[PDB]
C-alpha cells in the first residue's frame, strides 16, 4: 500500500 | 450547485496534507481556513468574487518538520480561535492565528502524529493519534497528559484517523492494522481524570500529573476493510470509515438492532448499512470531511476529481452522490474541508494547490 504515486 | 471559482499553489511545492475551515469565526469576520504541507501552516480569507486572499504563515525552526494535521479550538477564557499543528516530529504546536505565533507545544509521542482533533463539547480536550499505535488525550488549559490509549489490545500499527461521537463520550479509531477501536471516555476512571487533569496546577503542588494507561478498547472490528484504514467519522450511532480501497462503508458495532451503549468489548459482529464506492483513491492518507450539520460528505480521488454525497435522506444507503471536476485539477486531493454556513468547499493537492468551489 503507497501513500503516493 | 457546487462551481470551481478559484484555485492558487503554495510556493513550495510539497503535498498540502490538511485544510481546515475556522468554525469558531466570529460573526460577520470573513470565513478563513488553514492549509498545512511542507514544514508550514498558512492562513486565507474568502472574499468575492472567488478571491482567496494569503494572510500569514508559521513556518516551523527545522526544516525536516512536515506537518500533517491541524484542528481549530478557540480559547476557553478569551473566545479567540487557537489552531493546533502537528506532524513528522511528533510535537503538537498551539497556534495564534493572529499572530501566527506559537503559544506553546507538546511532546510525547514523539513519533510522526497522523491526526488531531477537538472534543465537540470542551475546546480544552484535544485528541492526537500517531504513528506510534497509540492515542493521547491531552488538556491544553492546564498543559496535562490525561490520557493514552494503546496497549498490545489496541492498534498494533500506526494510527491514522480518530473521531468523538456527538457528545464526545467515546472515540472511534482506525490504522494500519486495518482495524477500528471503540475507546469510551465517559467511563468513571476517565471522566474522573478530565476533572483531575482541570484540578492539576504544578505552581501549587509537588505531583506530576499522572496520566490513564488505557490499555482496552471498548470494541475492536478487523472486518470492515481489507487495507489501512485512513478516515473515519460518527454519524450518529453508526460509523463512516474509509480505506484505500475506493469505498467509504456505513457500518455499526454489533447486530442491526444493536445499541452502541450496550456493546460489550467482546462482541464480534458488525452490521453494513450501505457503502459508497467511486474510483481512483487506491492511495492512502485520503480524508473525507462533512459540513457542520453533517448533511452531506466530501472526498477527493487521487486524480483531481470530488465526490459529495447528499445523506439528508432516511437510511445511509439512499445517499446521493454528485461529482466535482475541473480540467486544470489533476493532482491528489488530500482532504477537503466545508464553511460552517456549507457555501463553499476547499480541496487541497499534492501539488501544493488549493481548489475553491462555491455553493
Amino acid at each position: 500500500d503507497f501513500k503516493t504515486d | 450547485s457546487f462551481k470551481c471559482v478559484n484555485s492558487l499553489k503554495e510556493d513550495h511545492n510539497q503535498p498540502l496534507f490538511g485544510v481546515q475551515f475556522n468554525w469558531h469565526s466570529k460573526e460577520g469576520d470573513p470565513l478563513v481556513f488553514a492549509t498545512v504541507g511542507s514544514n508550514r501552516v498558512t492562513l486565507y480569507e474568502c472574499h468575492s468574487q472567488g478571491e482567496i486572499r494569503l494572510l500569514q504563515s508559521y513556518v516551523d525552526a527545522d526544516a525536516d518538520e512536515n506537518f500533517y494535521t491541524c484542528a481549530w479550538t478557540y480559547d476557553s477564557n478569551t473566545s479567540h480561535p487557537l489552531l493546533a499543528v502537528a506532524g513528522s516530529r511528533g510535537i503538537i504546536r498551539i497556534i495564534n492565528p493572529i499572530t501566527m505565533q506559537c503559544i506553546k507545544h507538546y511532546v510525547g509521542h514523539g513519533n510522526a502524529i497522523n491526526e488531531l482533533k477537538f472534543h465537540p463539547r470542551d475546546p480544552n480536550l484535544l485528541l492526537s493519534v500517531s504513528k506510534d499505535h497509540a492515542l493521547r488525550l491531552w488538556n491544553i488549559q492546564t498543559d496535562t497528559l490525561v490520557a493514552i490509549f494503546g496497549g498490545v489490545e489496541g492498534h498494533r500499527d500506526e494510527v491514522l484517523s480518530a473521531d468523538y461521537d456527538l457528545l464526545g463520550e467515546k472515540i472511534m479509531s482506525c490504522g494500519m492494522d486495518h482495524s477500528l477501536k471503540l475507546w469510551r471516555i465517559n467511563s468513571k476512571r476517565m471522566m474522573n481524570a478530565i476533572k483531575e487533569s482541570y484540578d492539576y496546577n504544578p505552581n501549587k503542588t509537588n505531583r506530576p500529573f499522572i496520566s490513564q494507561k488505557i490499555h482496552f478498547p471498548d470494541f475492536s472490528t478487523r472486518d470492515i476493510h481489507r487495507n489501512y484504514v485512513d478516515c473515519v467519522r460518527w454519524l450518529g450511532d453508526l460509523i463512516l470509515s474509509k480505506s484505500c480501497e475506493n469505498a467509504i462503508v456505513c457500518w455499526k458495532p454489533g447486530k442491526m438492532e444493536d445499541d452502541i451503549d450496550k456493546i460489550k468489548p467482546s462482541e464480534s459482529n458488525v452490521t453494513i448499512l450501505g457503502r459508497f464506492d467511486y474510483s481512483q483513491c487506491d492511495i492512502w492518507y485520503m480524508r473525507f470531511s462533512m459540513d457542520f450539520w453533517q448533511k452531506m460528505l466530501a472526498l477527493g480521488n487521487q486524480v483531481g476529481k470530488l465526490y459529495v454525497w447528499d445523506l439528508e435522506v432516511e437510511d445511509p444507503h439512499k445517499a446521493k452522490c454528485t461529482t466535482l471536476t475541473h480540467h486544470k485539477c489533476g493532482a491528489a486531493i488530500r482532504q477537503t474541508s466545508f464553511s460552517r454556513d456549507s457555501s463553499i468547499l476547499i480541496a487541497v493537492c499534492d501539488d501544493a494547490s488549493i481548489w475553491r468551489w462555491d455553493r
